[PDB]
C-alpha cells in the first residue's frame, strides 16, 4: 500500500505519551482494586 | 441516483425500540420470576406491539404507498420468510426431541412407563381430532383465497380468508377450553411440561398466524393487493402452513402415539 | 442355594453403561414375588435372588425412597 | 510526482519486481529539457549518453529492482522493542507478586516436601517410570 | 497422582490405562509428524525468490492430500476402536461398589453382603499431617481388593459430578437419577487418586477420590470393621 | 448529507489526537476495569 | 444528524463499524476476565477467597469472548462491510432488520453483566448445566439473566444469518454465479446456515431450563421424569457447530490474506476450498456428542461419534494444505497481517490436531474435563479465531478507516502476542495429560510449575493487548491517508476508495455473461 | 575470455519443491524410527521389564511396613 | 362464483417497481437487472457499457466458469482491456435514467 | 502440455509483431515473469525489440532486471542471459543496468 | 369500500425529504414520541432495578 | 538516507535484549517465587510417620 | 394416492372453494358432532400425592403460589389434593 505522510505527525515524544497513558488506563484501576483484595475479602 | 433495482432504507428508529423492547420483556420476566412485579413486562410488551406496528406500517408504505418492492426485492422477502420459517421449524425440533428423549425411555419415577403412572391422557378422537380437522380446513380454505386473489376476486378473497381466520380463532378456542378441562398441568412432571409447552408454543404461533392472517384481510379491504403482487399475503399463507403441519406433528406424536 | 452369592452377575437386559434399569427391575421383581409369595402364603426365601441383586446394585436412598412410596400409596410401578 | 487520494479509480504507478511494467509512467509531465531528451530517445539510443539513458529510466520508473528489493534494518527495531515489553511485563509480575499475592500454603515448606517426597516414594508413585523409578530402594538414594 | 514438573500421564494402574499410554505414544507421534510437517513447509514456501504466480492446476494434489489423511485417521481409529470396545467387553467382576456425589464430598456403599456406607471429606490443608498431600488426601479411603475386578456404579445425590481416577484410567460421570457403570482392576496396592470432574459448584476443587489397593483378606477385615 | 471520508465515517472524533486519547483510555479502560469492579463487588456483598 | 446516522443506521459500513467497535468493547471485558483466571492460578492456594466467584469469572469469560467478541467481530463486524462490497452490492437485503441485530447485543451484554452483579452470579460454566443451573443450586435471578442474554443474542445472530443468507444468494451481479464468489463470502453464508439451524435448538433448551427454574416443568429433573443428559445433547447440538461457526469467517479471511500477501490472483484450488468448508459445516451437525464420552453413552455410540469426528481432519487439511500452496511461489509480502496469517495456520493446524487426539473417546475418558481440553480450544480459539481476527483488523484497517497503521509497531504487537500465547496455553497440555482439572479454583500442588508459567504468559498477552489499543490511537492520531492499494483487480472491496463512499454501487457493477 | 555455459532456466521452484518434499519425508520416516526407539518402545520395555518378576505381595508387604495403609497397619 | 374488484399491476404499481414494469415491457433494462451478453470484445467490436456517469467498474469472467473475476473502472474515452484477458470494453455514458 | 520449444516460439511471435503497442508490451512481459522460468533468450531479444519500435529505452532495461530477478540465487542465469544478448545489446544500444549504475541499492 | 391507494400513493411520494416513519404526517410523530419514551424511561427504570437488586435486602 | 532503523536499531536491539534477560532473571530468582521443581535429584527424603 | 375424486385440467378457485365446502367444512362439521357427543364430565379419579405430579420446586409467579396457570378447582388436585 502507499500513503501520504502523516497529516498530524506524532513524534517519539508524542508517543510515549499516548503509549504511557494508554497503559495506565488498563493498569491502575486493576492495580487499584487488585492491590485492596485483602481489604474486600473480610467485608 | 441508483440503477439497480434494491430498495435503500430511509434511517429508521424500529430497530433500536424494538432491541429495548427485547431487553425491557426479559428485564421484565425476570422482575415478575423473582421480584413479584409485572411493570417492566408490560411496558417491554407494550413498545414490543408497537415497533411491529409501526415497522410493518413502513414496509407497507414502503411497497403499496411508494413503489420499492421490484421483483429483485421481493424475490429477497421470499428467502427471508423461508428461512425464517426454517429457524421455526429447528425451535420446535427441539421441544418434539425432549418429547421423544423422555416418552421413549420412561425413567423409574414415572413408573418405567409412557404415560406416566397417574396421568390420564386426552382422547386424541375427540378435541384433538376437531382441532386437526379445523386447521386443514383452514389450509383448504387459504388456498382458495389465495386462487381467487390471483384470479382478480374481491369478494371470494374476502369471504375465504374470513373463513380461514375463523377457523384459526375456533382452534384456539378449543385448544383453550381443552387446556381448562385438561387434568393434568404443566407442573404435572415431564408429561405436563413437553405437553404444555409444545402445544403452547404451537398455540403462540396459531395467534401469531392468525394476526397475520388478519391484516392481510385489513390490507385487502383497502385494495393493497393487486392480483399479481401480494407477498404480504404469500408470507401469511407459508406461515399458516408451517402452523398446520406442527399440528399435525403434535398431533400424530404428542396426542396419539404419546397417548 | 443355587448360590454362594459374591456380587450381581452380568445381565444380558442391561448390558450398557446406565444400569438404572437393572436396579429398578431387580427391585420391582423383589417385591412382586414377595407379594405373590405372601398372599399364597409361601415362602419369601424363593424371592432371596432379586434381594440379593437389587441391594448389591441400588443405591442405599433409592431403595429407601421406593420403600417409603410404598408404604405411602405412591410407588408409581405395578406390584 | 505527487499521487492524490481522488486519483484512486485510474491506473496507478507502483514498483513491485511481479509486475515490472506498471500501468503508467512514474513521470507523465516533461519539462522542455525532458521533451527533448523523449525526442532524442525516437533517435538510436547508442547516441544517448549514460546521463541520458539515466534520465529516461528514472521517466519510466521510480525505484529500480535494488533499490525496491533492498532489505532493511527493521527486524532489529521489532526484535529489540519486543524484547523490551517483554522485560516490562516482568515488572508487573515483580508488582503482582510483591503486593498481590500472599504466602504460599506452608506444604512447599522444605521440610514438608522432604517428608511428602518419602511418603510418595513409600507409596511408591509412578514406580515404572515416572517418580519411584527414579529412586534406588537398595542404595537409598535418586538414581545416578 | 502426578509429580511435580510432569510432561505425560500418571504411570498405568491398570492394564488398559497401559494401553491407553501405548495408544497416545502412536497418536502424539503422528501428531507431531503433522505439525512438523506443517511448519516445515510453511518454512520452505517463505525461503524463496523464486515465483510462479499463474494459475496452478489442484485436481492431482488434492488425490494425494485427501487420501493420506484419510489413511491416517484410519490408522488411528482401528487400535483406537480396539481399545474402546476392549474396554467394553464382558468382565465378572468380583465385587461392587456404589459411590454417590454431593455438594461436596462422595459417599461409598459396599452392599453385596453387608450394609456398608460412609462418607468421604478432603482433609482441610491446616489438617494435614506431616507428609500427606494438599487438596488431594480424604479422612475415608475407599479401600479396595487389589487384582480383583470391581464394577462401580456411580450417580449423585444432587447436582453433576464425576468421579475419576487418572491413573486406573477411570472417569464417569455422577448424574441424579442415572447409574453409571465402570469397571476397575488394580494390578498393584498402593494409593490412587482423583478429583471431581464435573464443575458442581463453589467446592468442585475439594472433594477428592483416594483408593487403597489391598489383598483381599486385608479388604475382609477392614469391610466387617467398618459396619 | 453525512460526512464522508477519513475520520468522518465513525461515530467519534479524531480531530485532536488528544482529546482522542482521552476518549479511547475511558473506551477501553472501562470495558477493561469492569470485570475488576464486578469481583470487588461481588467480594464486598459477603 | 448524529443519532440519524449511529442510531438509526441502515447502512452495512456504518453498521459493520458498530460491531467492530462493540467487539473490541467486549474484548477488554473478556481479556480482563481471563487475566482474573489466571491470577487465581498463578500461585498455589486462594487469591480470591470465594470460589463461587472464580466459577462466575470463567463462566463471563467464555460467553463473553464468543457471544460478544469474536462473533460480533467476525460476522457481524467483517461480515458487514466486506460481504455487500465484495459482490458489488447496494447494501444487505435488510438493512434495517440488519439494524436491529447490532442494537440487541447491547442489551444482551448487559443482561449479562446484571447476572454477575446479582445474588452471587451464575458460576455454571458456559454449559450451564442443569442441575447445578437449576433453581436450587443455582436460586434467584442470575441463570435467568444468563438464559435471557443468550435468547437476545441468538435472535440478533438467527436475524443476522437470515440477512447474510439472503444477501448473498439475492444480491449478486446476475453475471456472477455462486461459484464467482469470494471465499470470505462463502465462508459468512456457510457460517449464516449453521446459525440458522443450531441458535433455535440451543433456545429451545435453554427454554426448558427457564421453565424447569420457574414454571415448574421437569424437563431436566429426574423427581419429574427429566433427564439432565437430555439439555446436554440440546445444547452441545448447537454448541458443536458453534464453533465451526467461530471459525469458518476465520478461515475466509486468512484465505484472502495469504492470496493477498503471496501476491497472487487467487487462492490455489477454489471449489476445494468451497468443498471443505460445506463439508465441515455439514458433518459438524452429527458430532456433538464427543462432548459426553463419559456420561454413560453406550460403546457403539461412542465407536460412532469417535469415527464421525474424525472425517473432519480431511476436508480441514485439504484447506490447510491449500493455504500452503497458495503461499508456494508467491513474491511474499511480510506485512503484519501476512504474519497473523502464517501463525494462524500453524497454531490453528496444532489445536485441530489435539482435538484429533481427543475425538477418540478412551483417550478422551481421561482427557476430558481437564486441561488438555482447554490447552486444545485456546490453540483453535485465542491462536485460531484470534490471529484471524487480527490479521483481518490489520489488513482492512486501511479500507475502513482511511489511514494506515505504522507496520513496525504492528510487528511488535504480533511478536508480543505469539509469545504470550503459546507461554500461557503450551503448557497446559502438560496439565491436562498429568489430570489437571478444568473449572479448577486450586490445584494439587505437583501442577504449581505450569501453572505458575501459564499465568505470567497471560500477563505478556496483556501488554500485548495494551500496546493494540495504541497502535490503534496512533494511527488515527498521524492521520496517514491512503492514496495507492495494489491487487484491487482481484480484491474489489478496495476499489470504491478508502474508506468507500457511504453508497457504494449506486450503480452496479458491469459483468458481461459471454 | 571462454564463453559461459548454458544452466537450467526453467522449472527452478519445482524442482526446489520436489528436492525438499522428498527431503522432508526421510526426515520424517528417520523421526519416526527415532521416536519408535526412544519412546513408544522405550515404554513397553519399561512396563514388561517392570512387571516380569513383579511381586505384588511383596510390594504390598514394603508400603504396609512404611505406614501408607488406612485398613493395614 | 366469479366476480372482480382487485387492482392489476398495470392499475396500481408505482414507483421504482412501476419503472421496472413499464421498461420491461419495452426490452429496455434501465436498472440492470439482466446481465449483458458479450461482443466478441475486439478494438473494432468491444463490449459496449452504459452509464449514467463517466466511470463504471467492470468484472470480467475471462474465460466460461472461471471462480476469479477480474475487476476495473471503465473511463469515458477510448476502449480500455481487461487486465487478464485483453478483451475490449468501452464506456457508453447517457441520458438520466439508465 | 505443450513443448518448451513450442512455448518458447509463441513467446518469440508475440513479441516480434511489427505493431504490437505499449499495452502489449507490459502485458507480456508482466505475464511472462508469472511462470516458473527464466525467459529463453531469444524471447527476451523479441522483448528488447519491440522496445525499440515503441522508442522506449527505458523499459528495455526493466526488462533486463526482470530477467535478473526472476534467477533468485540461481546467479549464473543473469550473466549467460546477457552474454547471449550481447549482440543485440550492442545493436540497439541497450546499456544493461549494471552499466547504467541502476543494480545499487 | 372505495380504492384509495392513489391517494396514499400521493401523499407518501411528496418530495417533502420526510422518512417513511414520519411521512404520514403528525400522528407519526405522536407515536414515535410515546413509543421512544416507553422504550428509553422503560430502559432507565430498568437500570434502577439492576441497582436495586444488586445489592442483599434485609 | 538512514531511517529510524539504521539509526536506532542496534540500540533497540541490544538494550532490548539485556533489559529483557535482566528483569525475568531477577523476577524469577529474587522475589520468592516457589517454582516447585522436581525433587529427583534434589530433596533428600525425610522420616513423615 | 390420489385421493378419491379427480380434477387437474383447471386448477382454480372454483375448485379450491369445491373442496372448502364439500369437503373441508363438513369434516369439521362431522368432528363437532363426534366432540359435542362424548363431552360431558368424566370421573375425576382418586387423588394419589405421586412424587413425579403436582412438581412445586419454586412457587409459581401469581395467585398464592400454588396453582397452575389453567387450574381447574374440578380435576387438577393440589400437591394436597382436591380443593372443596
Ligand atoms: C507447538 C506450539 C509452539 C510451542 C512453543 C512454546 C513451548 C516451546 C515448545 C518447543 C518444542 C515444541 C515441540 C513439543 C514439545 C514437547 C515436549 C515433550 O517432551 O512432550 C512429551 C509428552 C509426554 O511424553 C512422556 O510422557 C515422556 C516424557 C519424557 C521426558 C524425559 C525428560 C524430559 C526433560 C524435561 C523437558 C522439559 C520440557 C519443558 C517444555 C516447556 C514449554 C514452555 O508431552 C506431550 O504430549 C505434550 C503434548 C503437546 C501436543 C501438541 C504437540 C504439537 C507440537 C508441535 C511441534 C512442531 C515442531 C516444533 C515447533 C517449534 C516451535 C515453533
Ligand atoms: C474454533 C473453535 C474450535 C474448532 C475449529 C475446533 C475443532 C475441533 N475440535 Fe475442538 N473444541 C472447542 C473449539 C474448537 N474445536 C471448544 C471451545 C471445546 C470445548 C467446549 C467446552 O467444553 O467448553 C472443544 C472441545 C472438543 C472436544 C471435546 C473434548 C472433551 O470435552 O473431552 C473434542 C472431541 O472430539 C474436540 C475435537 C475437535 C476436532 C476433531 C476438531 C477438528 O475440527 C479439527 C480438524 C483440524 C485438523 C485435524 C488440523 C488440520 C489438518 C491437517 C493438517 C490434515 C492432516 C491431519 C490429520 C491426518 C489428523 N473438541
Ligand atoms: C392456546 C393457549 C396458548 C397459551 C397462552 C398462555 C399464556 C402464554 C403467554 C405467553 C407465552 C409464550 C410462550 C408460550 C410458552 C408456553 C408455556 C405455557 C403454555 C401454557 O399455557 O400452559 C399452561 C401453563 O401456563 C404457565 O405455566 C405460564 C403461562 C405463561 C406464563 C409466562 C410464560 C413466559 C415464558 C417465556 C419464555 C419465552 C422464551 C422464548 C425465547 C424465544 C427464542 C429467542 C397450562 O396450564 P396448567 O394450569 O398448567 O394446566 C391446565 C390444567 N387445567
Ligand atoms: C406478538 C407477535 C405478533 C406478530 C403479528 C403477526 C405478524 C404480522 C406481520 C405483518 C406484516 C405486514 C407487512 C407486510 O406484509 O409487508 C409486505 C412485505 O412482506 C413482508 O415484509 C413479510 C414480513 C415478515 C413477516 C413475519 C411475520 C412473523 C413474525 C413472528 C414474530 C414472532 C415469532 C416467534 C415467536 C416465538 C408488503 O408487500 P406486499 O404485501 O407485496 O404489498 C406490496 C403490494 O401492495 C404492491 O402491489
Ligand atoms: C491483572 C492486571 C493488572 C496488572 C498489574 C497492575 C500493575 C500496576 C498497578 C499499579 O496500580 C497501582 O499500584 C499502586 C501500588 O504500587 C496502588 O497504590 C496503592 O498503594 C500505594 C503504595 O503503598 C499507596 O500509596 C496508595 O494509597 C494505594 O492505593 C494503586 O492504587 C494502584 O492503582
Ligand atoms: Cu463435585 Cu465437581
Ligand atoms: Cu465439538
Ligand atoms: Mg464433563
Ligand atoms: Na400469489
Ligand atoms: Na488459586
Ligand atoms: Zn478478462
Amino acid at each position: 500500500i502507499t500513503a501520504k505522510p502523516a497529516k498530524t505527525p506524532t513524534s517519539p515524544k508524542e508517543q510515549a505519551i499516548g503509549l504511557s497513558v494508554t497503559f495506565l488506563s488498563f493498569l491502575l484501576p486493576a492495580g487499584w482494586v487488585l492491590y485492596h483484595l485483602d481489604n474486600y475479602k473480610k467485608s | 441516483h441508483q440503477t439497480h433495482a434494491y430498495h435503500m432504507v430511509n434511517p429508521s428508529p424500529w430497530p433500536l425500540t424494538g432491541a429495548l423492547s427485547a431487553l425491557l420483556m426479559t428485564s421484565g420476566l425476570t422482575m415478575w420470576f423473582h421480584f413479584n412485579s409485572m411493570t417492566l413486562l408490560m411496558i417491554g410488551l407494550t413498545t414490543n406491539m408497537l415497533t411491529m406496528y409501526q415497522w410493518w406500517r413502513d414496509v407497507i408504505r414502503e411497497s403499496t404507498f411508494q413503489g420499492h418492492h421490484t421483483p429483485a426485492v421481493q424475490k429477497g422477502l421470499r428467502y427471508g420468510m423461508i428461512l425464517f420459517i426454517i429457524s421455526e421449524v429447528l425451535f420446535f425440533t427441539g421441544f418434539f426431541w425432549a418429547f421423544y428423549h423422555s416418552s421413549l425411555a420412561p425413567t423409574p419415577e414415572l413408573g418405567g412407563c409412557w404415560p406416566p403412572t397417574g396421568i390420564h391422557p386426552l382422547n386424541p378422537l375427540e378435541v384433538p381430532l376437531l382441532n386437526t380437522s379445523v386447521l386443514l380446513a383452514s389450509g383448504v380454505s387459504i388456498t382458495w383465497a389465495h386462487h381467487s386473489l390471483m384470479e382478480g376476486d374481491r369478494k371470494h378473497m374476502l369471504q375465504a380468508l374470513f373463513i380461514t381466520i375463523t377457523l384459526g380463532v375456533y382452534f384456539t378456542l378449543l385448544q383453550a377450553s381443552e387446556y381448562y378441562e385438561a387434568p393434568f398441568t404443566i407442573s404435572d412432571g415431564v408429561y405436563g411440561s413437553t405437553f404444555f409447552v409444545a402445544t403452547g408454543f404451537h398455540g403462540l404461533h396459531v395467534i401469531i398466524g392468525s394476526t397475520f392472517l388478519i391484516v392481510c384481510f385489513f390490507r385487502q379491504l383497502k385494495f393493497h393487493f393487486t392480483s399479481n403482487h401480494h407477498f404480504g399475503f404469500e408470507a401469511a399463507a407459508w406461515y399458516w402452513h408451517f402452523v398446520d403441519v406442527v399440528w399435525l406433528f403434535l398431533y400424530v406424536s404428542i396426542y396419539w402415539w404419546g397417548s | 442355594k443355587i448360590k454362594n452369592y459374591q456380587t450381581a452377575p452380568f445381565d444380558s437386559r442391561f448390558p450398557n453403561q446406565n444400569q438404572t434399569r437393572n436396579c429398578w427391575q431387580n427391585y420391582l421383581d423383589f417385591h412382586r414375588c414377595e407379594k405373590a409369595m405372601t398372599a399364597k402364603g409361601g415362602d419369601v426365601s424363593v424371592c432371596e435372588w432379586y434381594r440379593r441383586v437389587y441391594k448389591s446394585l441400588c443405591p442405599i436412598s433409592w431403595v429407601s425412597t421406593w420403600d417409603d412410596r410404598r408404604a405411602e400409596g405412591t410407588f408409581p410401578g405395578k406390584i | 510526482s505527487v499521487v492524490k487520494s481522488e486519483d484512486y479509480a485510474l491506473p496507478s504507478y507502483v514498483d513491485r519486481r511481479d509486475y515490472p511494467l506498471p500501468d503508467v509512467a512514474h513521470v507523465k509531465n516533461l519539462s522542455a529539457s525532458q521533451k527533448a531528451l523523449k525526442e532524442k530517445e525516437k533517435a538510436s539510443w547508442s547516441s544517448l549518453s549514460i546521463d541520458e539513458k539515466v534520465e529516461l529510466y528514472r521517466l519510466k520508473f521510480k525505484e529500480s529492482f535494488a533499490e525496491m528489493n533492498r532489505s532493511t534494518n527493521e527486524w532489529k527495531t521489532v526484535v529489540g522493542a519486543a524484547m523490551f515489553f517483554i522485560g516490562f511485563t516482568a515488572l508487573l509480575l515483580i508488582w503482582e507478586k510483591h503486593y498481590v499475592y500472599g504466602p504460599i500454603p506452608h506444604t512447599f515448606e522444605e521440610e514438608w516436601v522432604a517428608k511428602q517426597t518419602k511418603r510418595m516414594l513409600d507409596m511408591k508413585v509412578a514406580p515404572i517410570q515416572g517418580f519411584s523409578a527414579k529412586w534406588d530402594y537398595d542404595k537409598n538414594e535418586w538414581k545416578k | 497422582m502426578a509429580y511435580p514438573m510432569q510432561l505425560g500421564f500418571q504411570d498405568a494402574t491398570s492394564p488398559i490405562m497401559e494401553e491407553l499410554l501405548h495408544f497416545h505414544d502412536h497418536t502424539l507421534m503422528i501428531v507431531f509428524l503433522i505439525s512438523s510437517l506443517v511448519l516445515y513447509i510453511i518454512s520452505l514456501m517463505l525461503t524463496t525468490k523464486l515465483t510462479h504466480t499463474s494459475t496452478m492446476d489442484a485436481q492431482e494434489v488434492e488425490t494425494i492430500w485427501t487420501i493420506l489423511p484419510a489413511i491416517i485417521l484410519i490408522l488411528i481409529a482401528l487400535p483406537s476402536l480396539r481399545i474402546l470396545y476392549m474396554m467394553d467387553e464382558i468382565n465378572n467382576p468380583s465385587l461392587t461398589v456404589k459411590t454417590m456425589g454431593h455438594q461436596w464430598y462422595w459417599s461409598y456403599e459396599y452392599t453385596d453382603y453387608e450394609d456398608l456406607s460412609f462418607d468421604s471429606y478432603m482433609i482441610p490443608t491446616s489438617e494435614l499431617k506431616p507428609g500427606e498431600l494438599r487438596l488431594l488426601e480424604v479422612d475415608n479411603r475407599v479401600v479396595l481388593p487389589m487384582e480383583m475386578t470391581i464394577r462401580m456404579l456411580v450417580s449423585s445425590e444432587d447436582v453433576l459430578h464425576s468421579w475419576a481416577v487418572p491413573s486406573l484410567g477411570l472417569k464417569t460421570d455422577a448424574i441424579p437419577g442415572r447409574l453409571n457403570q465402570t469397571t476397575l482392576m488394580s494390578s498393584r496396592p498402593g494409593l490412587y487418586y482423583g478429583q471431581c470432574s464435573e464443575i458442581c459448584g463453589s467446592n468442585h476443587s475439594f472433594m477428592p477420590i483416594v483408593l487403597e489397593l489391598v489383598p483381599l483378606k486385608y479388604f475382609e477385615k477392614w469391610s466387617a470393621s467398618m459396619l | 448529507h453525512y460526512e464522508e471520508g477519513p475520520g468522518k465515517n465513525i461515530p467519534f472524533s479524531v480531530e485532536n489526537k488528544w482529546r482522542l486519547l482521552a476518549m479511547m483510555t475511558l473506551f477501553f479502560g472501562s470495558g477493561f476495569a469492569a470485570p475488576f469492579f464486578i469481583v470487588r463487588h461481588q467480594l464486598l456483598k459477603k | 444528524m448524529f443519532i440519524n446516522r449511529w442510531l438509526f443506521s441502515t447502512n452495512h459500513k456504518d453498521i459493520g463499524t458498530l460491531y467492530l467497535l462493540f467487539g473490541a468493547w467486549a474484548g477488554m471485558v473478556g481479556t480482563a476476565l481471563s487475566l482474573l483466571i489466571r491470577a487465581e492460578l498463578g500461585q498455589p492456594g486462594t487469591l480470591l477467597g470465594d470460589d463461587q466467584i472464580y466459577n462466575v469469572v470463567v463462566t463471563a469469560h467464555a460467553f463473553v469472548m464468543i457471544f460478544f467478541m469474536v462473533m460480533p467481530i467476525m460476522i457481524g463486524g467483517f461480515g458487514n462491510w466486506l460481504v455487500p462490497l465484495m459482490i458489488g452490492a447496494p447494501d444487505m437485503a435488510f438493512p434495517r432488520m440488519n439494524n436491529m441485530s447490532f442494537w440487541l447485543l447491547p442489551p444482551s451484554f448487559l443482561l449479562l453483566l446484571a447476572s454477575s452483579m446479582v445474588e452471587a452470579g451464575a458460576g455454571t460454566g458456559w454449559t450451564v448445566y442443569p442441575p447445578l443451573a437449576g433453581n436450587l443450586a443455582h436460586a434467584g435471578a442470575s441463570v435467568d439473566l444468563t438464559i435471557f442474554s443468550l435468547h437476545l443474542a441468538g435472535v440478533s445472530s438467527i436475524l443476522g444469518a437470515i440477512n447474510f443468507i439472503t444477501t448473498i444468494i439475492n444480491m449478486k451481479p446476475p453475471a456472477m454465479s455462486q461459484y464467482q464468489t469470494p471465499l470470505f463470502v462463502w465462508s459468512v453464508m456457510i457460517t449464516a446456515v449453521l446459525l440458522l439451524l443450531s441458535l433455535p435448538v440451543l433456545a429451545a433448551g435453554i427454554t426448558m431450563l427457564l421453565t424447569d427454574r420457574n414454571l415448574n416443568t421437569t424437563f431436566f429433573d429426574p423427581a419429574g421424569g427429566g433427564d439432565p443428559i437430555l439439555y446436554q445433547h440440546l445444547f452441545w447440538f448447537f454448541g458443536h457447530p458453534e464453533v465451526y461457526i467461530l471459525i469458518l469467517p476465520g478461515f475466509g479471511m486468512i484465505s484472502h490474506i495469504v492470496t493477498y500477501y503471496s501476491g497472487k490472483k487467487e487462492p490455489f484450488g477454489y471449489m476445494g476450498m468451497v468443498w471443505a468448508m460445506m463439508s465441515i459445516g455439514f458433518l459438524g451437525f452429527i458430532v456433538w456428542a464427543h462432548h459426553m464420552f463419559t456420561v454413560g453413552m453406550d460403546v457403539d455410540t461412542r465407536a460412532y461419534f469417535t469415527s464421525a469426528t474424525m472425517i473432519i481432519a480431511i476436508p480441514t487439511g485439504v484447506k490447510v494444505f491449500s493455504w500452503l500452496a497458495t503461499l508456494h511461489g508467491g513474491n511474499i509480502k511480510w506485512s503484519p497481517a501476512m504474519m497473523w496469517a502464517l501463525g494462524f495456520i500453524f497454531l490453528f493446524t496444532v489445536g485441530g490436531l489435539t482435538g484429533i487426539v481427543l475425538a477418540n473417546s478412551s483417550l478422551d475418558i481421561v482427557l476430558h474435563d481437564t486441561y488438555y481440553v482447554v490447552a486444545h480450544f485456546h490453540y483453535v480459539l485465542s491462536m485460531g479465531a484470534v490471529f484471524a481476527i487480527m490479521g483481518g483488523f490489520v489488513h482492512w484497517f486501511p479500507l475502513f478507516s482511511g489511514y494506515t497503521l505504522n507496520d513496525t509497531w504492528a510487528k511488535i504487537h504480533f511478536a508480543i502476542m505469539f509469545v504470550g500465547v503459546n507461554m500461557t496455553f503450551f503448557p497446559q497440555h502438560f496439565l491436562g495429560l498429568s489430570g489437571m482439572p478444568r473449572r479448577y479454583s486450586d490445584y494439587p500442588d505437583a501442577y504449581t510449575m505450569w501453572n505458575t508459567i501459564s499465568s505470567m504468559g497471560s500477563f505478556i498477552s496483556l501488554t500485548a493487548v495494551m500496546l493494540m489499543v495504541f497502535i490503534i490511537w496512533e494511527a488515527f492520531a498521524s492521520k496517514r491517508e491512503v492514496l495507492t492499494v495494489d491487487l484491487t483487480t482481484t480484491n474489489l472491496e478496495w476499489l470504491n476508495g478508502c474508506p468507500p463512499p457511504y453508497h457504494t454501487f449506486e450503480e452496479p457493477t458491469y459483468v458481461n455473461l459471454k | 575470455s571462454t564463453a559461459l555455459a548454458k544452466p537450467q532456466m526453467r522449472g527452478l521452484l519445482a524442482r526446489r519443491l520436489r528436492f525438499h518434499i522428498v527431503g522432508a519425508f526421510m526426515v520424517s520416516l528417520g523421526f519416526a524410527t527415532f521416536y519408535k526407539f526412544a519412546v513408544a518402545e522405550k515404554r513397553k520395555k519399561a512396563y514388561a521389564d517392570f512387571y516380569r518378576n513383579y511381586d505384588s505381595m511383596k510390594d504390598f508387604e514394603e508400603m504396609r511396613k512404611a505406614g501408607i495403609f488406612q485398613s493395614a497397619k | 362464483a366469479s366476480g372482480g374488484g382487485v387492482p392489476t399491476d398495470e392499475e396500481q404499481a408505482t414507483g421504482l417497481e412501476r419503472e421496472v414494469m413499464l421498461a420491461a415491457r419495452k426490452g429496455q433494462d434501465p436498472y440492470n437487472i439482466l446481465a449483458p451478453k458479450a461482443t466478441s470484445g475486439t478494438k473494432e467490436d468491444p463490449n459496449l457499457v452504459p452509464s449514467i456517469t463517466n466511470k463504471r467498474i467492470v468484472g470480467c469472467i475471462c474465460e466460461e466458469d472461471n471462480s476469479t473475476v477480474i475487476w476495473f473502472w471503465l473511463h469515458k474515452g477510448e476502449a480500455q482491456r481487461c487486465p487478464s484477458c485483453g478483451t475490449h470494453y468501452k464506456l457508453v455514458p447517457h441520458q438520466l435514467a439508465h | 502440455h505443450e513443448t518448451d520449444e513450442e512455448f518458447d516460439a509463441r513467446w518469440v511471435t508475440y513479441f516480434n509483431k511489427p505493431d504490437i503497442d505499449a499495452w502489449e508490451l507490459r502485458k507480456g512481459m508482466n505475464t511472462l515473469v508469472g511462470y516458473d522460468l527464466v525467459p529463453e533468450p531469444k524471447i527476451i531479444d523479441a522483448a528488447l525489440r519491440a522496445c525499440r519500435r515503441l522508442n522506449d529505452f527505458a523499459s528495455a532495461v526493466r526488462i533486463l532486471e526482470v530477467v535478473k530477478d526472476k534467477a533468485g540465487p540461481h546467479k549464473e542465469i543473469y550473466p549467460y542471459v546477457i552474454q547471449e544478448l550481447r549482440p543485440t545489446l550492442n545493436e540497439l544500444g541497450i546499456s544493461t543496468p549494471e552499466e547504467l549504475g541502476l543494480d545499487k541499492v | 369500500f372505495e380504492n384509495r391507494v392513489a391517494e396514499k400513493q400521493k401523499l407518501f411520494q411528496e418530495d417533502n425529504g420526510l422518512p417513511v416513519h414520519l411521512k404520514g404526517g403528525a400522528t407519526d410523530n405522536i407515536l414515535y414520541r410515546v413509543t421512544m419514551t416507553l422504550c428509553l424511561g422503560g430502559t432507565l427504570y430498568s437500570l434502577y432495578c439492576l441497582g436495586w437488586a444488586s445489592f442483599p435486602h434485609k | 538516507a538512514p531511517d529510524f532503523h539504521d539509526k536506532y536499531g542496534n540500540a533497540v536491539l541490544a538494550s532490548g535484549a539485556t533489559f529483557c534477560v535482566a528483569v525475568w532473571v531477577y523476577m524469577a530468582t529474587q522475589i520468592g517465587i516457589e517454582w516447585n521443581p522436581s525433587p529427583v535429584g534434589r530433596v533428600t527424603p525425610k522420616e513423615w510417620r | 394416492a390420489s385421493a378419491a375424486k379427480g380434477d387437474h385440467g383447471g386448477t382454480g378457485a372454483r375448485t379450491w372453494r369445491f373442496l372448502t365446502f364439500g369437503l373441508a367444512l363438513p369434516s369439521v362439521a362431522l368432528c363437532t358432532l363426534n366432540s359435542w357427543l362424548h363431552s360431558g364430565h368424566r370421573e375425576r379419579p382418586a387423588f394419589i400425592p405421586y412424587h413425579h405430579l403436582r412438581i412445586r420446586t419454586k412457587p409459581f409467579s401469581w395467585g398464592d403460589g400454588n396453582h397452575t396457570f389453567f387450574h381447574n378447582p374440578r380435576v387438577n388436585p393440589l400437591p394436597t389434593g382436591y380443593e372443596k
